[PDB]
């Protein structure tokens, strides 16, 4: 706890992976809100 | 009454106390540095409130053109029309010679996203997109790390903070282009076409991302918001020369002993900052050769502006330059100004989006000159022609990247047209 | 070598195999449920990486696919291929190598890092080695400045090069082993070289600073 | 009514709320230069050559596409617009071909009228050139796409009249090239619509391809019997030989388009 300036702690990086980044945002999918709709399934349709 | 001298920011006025990442950049660092602390009674004071504090701040976008940023925060306070509203954070950092927001979004990333929700409280906004380019991979996973901290704790959700507000933060990366920081280019990013800006009008406020109200900000941008709103905007605008108030975070790169990014209070006379932070110049300031103050997109000034200039948005307007990002790059006496110019164009020529033609041909045909330029493959009227050439990409194009490609070559004109001049003669006298 | 159009191949046709698999396409309804319903197009670029994260490069069948899973129009998907420069339609190496030539980073001798890849490697600007480990190209400004010489090989930056560093950094990857993100110089990140010169003093904690009310 | 008043000139014009510079100098009589505006596609404003100065305003404006704003006064003939069409011209003509004798689009392009027109008399580009592959899409259309000037019309036309979404844009920059990516045919029953728009000889019509020239056609004005339309048309007769069939516009009918079989 006492403070030391001589690390660097944003040492997570180091093991992050191809799929890191798709997978927290698929754990984040829960904790969304409902999204809004335009009323159509496309503006194709 | 009037502060005739600045810089030299006291570390307990800095604003972004990780910049160095010596610190923890998780939630419970974070939270002890500051961040995340009655931002419940920031949001219940309500909009009004927060753009008015902004509004005194004086604080001006820090992703290039310097726009009050409360007067174009207040364009998205309006009653809703039945479509959502949107928080757009630009993270795509793409201009060469700038790196200030990778630091910002893997070193205090909290900062960022709490930025996001004070600033979407203020416009109205449902959620917040921000774009991070796509080669920021581990920074990009940093930023969502922190984002589902702060969905677990209440901070960003369903009642945010215990505000009754509620807002989704969402992160998208981009795929390789410099041309998607231009605030319609990035909103046509994310709605899944190519990168290529729209007209204006209309603006984004009222047109923006899937055709709804949306608003374009830097991470440097909304990260200060919410410490402006606690320490208050008086605070912001105690530094600062008037209508330049603030601090900045500065890139110091090129020709200098200590290359490094650092934040120092607004109007900082240059050679101070190089000097005190960087270590000064390589063989000190008569090596000293130009500088680029505002990152590739800004004309570059001559040792001689670079004595006197402070480094605000109005100062090195004043100059004939700009602080855009306040990207600085340094070059000494043994550097091939001509070659590191043309380098540029030749940069602005592959980020193109090509949709208008000044500049998917003008940006080509500078590039092709200033190659022949470095060589000396041209006659001397050949100088004055670049010239108009740039002038004609110049306001005559969608976006501001073909402004950004003419103000760099009309500097060099400016300010070293001997150099040019003496290297095409000595190609003639080979070329006998 | 830089083309904008498509010429079937053996190896490149519209029936060449290629499907996500059931793990990716959980992580694609998270990718569509980002955005506001009846705007499923604006997943065309995180699904687009996603296939080339999957595969390694984006053939004619992946674009088609994630048309079709879209509900976009092929040819839609084919522009934004070719406009962003990170996807891959032709085969790279295991590991691909990219240094930035800008001027910030040329005024740093960000050639001369280019100069040893070549020569130990073997191989010139934008050809693939015979192993395919390795390929090798130059790039624009990669948000690393002040960190210069630097070059990003897949998705980590390797910073404050030198030209023997590289080769080392090349060397372990031949190994096996995955290298150490990260500047390679004496230091960690964008912190002054030398020392720090600004936020030396511990940082001060919650409630520093607020105003009356707030 | 709702009417606002803007000045072409200093002539006063009464213009309906959302109409542009551009519609507005059109009811003076006033036709600003365009290359990619067409009143029956989407505006896109990529071209730059309707840039026309707002009297107190610093920025030339893009008529096609930024609305009428009351009191505004739009310069048409003024130094600054007349200096923002030369340059235009001029990036346009940068990388252009020589190909006018051999250009099926001599006589009627607008690139040529409207560089004699709004363009200098003379050349500043000492540069090699861009070339371009040709993109064969079909039997009934030529692409020679060095001709382009990615105007995107085609691209806009196969969107939002004949709704196939097969043209696009490959790449970016001076390297951004308009077609199909894959090896594809622009097979629809409006395909040979797109021939018309391209005002430039990028795309022209194989049948047609060197029989003639503009100026030696006679125009008689007909009528199209293939289907019960009654599609107005335009029957260029050469010596007593019929050499192409054009639309003829009518707007509660055919508009300015015509099926394949009527071409
Ligand atoms: C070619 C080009 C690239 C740009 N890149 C960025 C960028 O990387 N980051 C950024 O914040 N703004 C960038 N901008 C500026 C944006 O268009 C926009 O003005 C800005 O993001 C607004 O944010 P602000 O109000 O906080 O300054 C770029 C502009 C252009 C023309
Ligand atoms: S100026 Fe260049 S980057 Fe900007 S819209 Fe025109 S072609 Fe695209
Ligand atoms: S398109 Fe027009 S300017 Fe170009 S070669 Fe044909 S006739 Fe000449
Ligand atoms: S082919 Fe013709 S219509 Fe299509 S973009 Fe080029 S010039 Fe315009
Ligand atoms: S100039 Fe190389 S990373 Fe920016
Ligand atoms: S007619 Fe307006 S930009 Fe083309
Ligand atoms: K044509």
């Amino acid at each position: 706890e006492p403070f030391d300036n001589t690390t660097y702690k944003n040492l997570q990086h180091h093991d992050y992976s191809t799929y890191t980044f798709l997978d927290l945002n698929l754990d984040l999918s829960k904790f969304r809100m409902p999204q809004p709709s335009s009323g159509r399934e496309s503006p194709r349709h | 009454p009037k502060k005739t001298s600045f810089g030299s920011l006291k570390d307990e006025d800095r604003i972004f106390t990780n910049l160095y990442g010596r610190h923890d950049w998780r939630l419970k660092g974070a939270q002890s540095r500051g961040d995340w602390y009655k931002t419940k009674e920031i949001l219940l004071k309500g909009p009004d409130w927060i753009l008015g504090e902004v509004k005194t701040s004086g604080l001006r976008g820090r992703g290039g053109a310097g726009f009050p940023t409360g007067l174009k925060w207040s364009f998205m306070n309006k009653p809703s029309d039945g479509r959502p509203k949107y928080l757009v954070v630009n993270a795509d950092e793409g201009e060469p010679g700038t790196c200030k927001d990778r630091e910002i979004i893997r070193h205090d990333p909290h900062k960022l996203v709490e930025g996001c929700l004070v600033g979407g409280r203020a416009m109205g906004a449902r959620a917040a997109y921000i774009y991070i380019r796509g080669e920021f991979y581990n920074e990009a996973s940093n930023l969502q790390v922190a984002i589902r901290e702060a969905y677990e704790a209440g901070l960003i959700g369903k009642n945010a903070c215990g505000s009754g507000y509620d807002f989704d933060v969402f992160v998208v990366r981009g795929a390789g282009a410099y041309i998607c920081g231009e605030e319609t280019a990035l909103i046509e990013s994310i709605e899944g076409k190519q990168g290529k800006p729209r007209l204006k009008p209309p603006f984004p406020a009222d047109v923006g991302v899937f055709g709804c109200p949306t608003t374009v900000a830097n991470v440097e941008t909304v990260a200060v918001s919410p410490t402006i709103c606690r320490r208050g905007g008086a605070w912001f605008a105690s530094f600062g020369r008037e209508r330049n108030s603030g601090t900045k975070l500065f890139n110091i790169s090129g020709h200098v002993n200590n290359p490094c990014t650092v934040e120092e209070e607004m109007s900082v006379p240059l050679k101070e900052l190089i000097e005190k932070h960087a270590g000064g110049v390589t063989g000190g300031w008569d090596n000293l050769l130009a500088v680029i103050p505002g990152g590739s997109s800004t004309p570059l000034i001559p040792k001689s502006v670079c004595e006197t200039v402070l480094m605000d948005f109005d100062a090195l307007i004043q100059a004939q330059t700009g602080l855009g990002t306040a990207a600085v790059i340094v070059m000494d006496r043994s550097t091939d100004i001509v070659k590191a110019i043309a380098r540029l164009i030749e940069f602005y020529k592959h980020e193109s989006c090509g949709q208008c033609t000044p500049c998917r041909e003008g940006v080509d045909w500078m590039n092709k000159v200033m190659a022949r330029f470095v060589r000396g493959d041209a006659r001397p009227a050949e100088i004055d022609s670049l010239w108009e050439i740039s002038k004609q990409i110049e306001g005559h194009t969608i976006c501001a990247l073909g402004d950004g490609a003419a103000w760099p070559v009309q500097g060099l004109i400016r300010h070293f047209r001997p150099e040019l001049e003496e290297r095409m003669q000595q190609f003639a006298q080979q070329h006998q | 070598g830089a083309l904008f159009v498509h010429r079937d191949t053996p190896e490149n046709n519209p029936e060449t195999p290629f499907d996500f698999t059931p793990e990716n396409y959980k992580r694609i309804e998270a990718i569509v449920k980002n955005y506001p319903e009846g705007h499923k197009a604006a997943a065309v670029l995180p699904v687009l990486d996603l296939a080339q994260r999957q595969n390694g490069w984006l053939p004619i069948s992946a674009m088609n696919k994630v048309a079709e899973i879209l509900q976009v129009p092929p040819m839609r998907v084919y522009e934004v291929a070719t406009f962003y420069t990170m996807y891959n339609r032709k085969p790279v190496g295991k590991y691909h190598i990219q240094v930035c030539t800008t001027t910030p980073c040329m005024l740093r001798n960000s050639d001369s890092i280019l100069e040893a890849i070549q020569k130990k490697l073997g191989i010139k600007v934008g050809e693939t080695t015979p192993d395919k480990l390795f390929t090798l190209i130059e790039v624009e400004c990669l948000g690393a400045c002040v960190n210069a010489p630097m070059v990003q090989i897949n998705d980590n930056y390797y910073e404050d090069l030198t030209p023997k560093d590289i080769e080392e950094i090349i060397d372990e990857l031949k190994a096996g082993k995955i290298p150490k993100p990260g500047p390679r110089s004496g230091r960690f990140s964008c912190e002054p070289a030398g020392g720090l010169t600004s936020l030396t003093e511990p940082p001060k904690g919650p409630g520093f600073g607020v105003q009356a009310g707030l | 009514s709702n009417l606002i008043e803007v000045f072409v000139d200093g002539q006063s014009v009464m213009v309906e709320p959302g109409t542009t510079v551009l519609q507005a100098c059109e009811k003076v009589g006033m036709q600003i230069p365009r290359f990619c505006y067409h009143e029956r596609l989407s505006v896109a404003g990529n071209c730059r050559m309707c840039l026309v100065e707002i009297e107190k305003a610093p920025k030339v404006v893009a008529a096609c596409a930024m609305p009428v704003m009351k009191g505004w006064n739009i310069l048409t003939n003024s130094e600054k617009t007349k200096k923002a069409r030369e340059g235009v011209m001029e990036f346009l003509l940068a990388n252009h071909p020589l190909d006018c004798p051999i250009c099926d689009q001599g006589g009627e392009c607008d690139l040529q009228d409207q560089s004699m027109m709004f363009g200098s008399d003379r050349s500043r580009f000492l540069e090699g050139k861009r070339a371009v592959e040709d993109k064969n899409i079909g039997p009934l259309v030529k692409t020679i796409m060095t001709r382009c000037i990615q105007c995107t019309r085609c691209i806009r036309f196969a969107s939002e009249i004949a709704g196939v979404d097969d043209l696009g844009t490959t790449g970016r920059g001076n390297d951004m090239q308009v077609g199909t990516y894959i090896e594809k045919m622009f097979m629809s029953e409006l395909s040979g619509n797109i021939i018309d728009i391209c005002p430039v000889g990028a795309l022209t019509s194989k049948p047609y391809a060197f029989t003639a020239r503009p100026w030696e056609t006679r125009k008689t004005e007909s009528i199209d019997v293939m289907d019960a339309v009654g599609s107005n048309i335009v029957v260029s007769t050469r010596t007593g030989e019929v050499m192409r069939i054009l639309p003829r516009m009518h707007e509660d009918i055919n508009e300015e388009w015509i099926s394949d079989k009527t071409r």
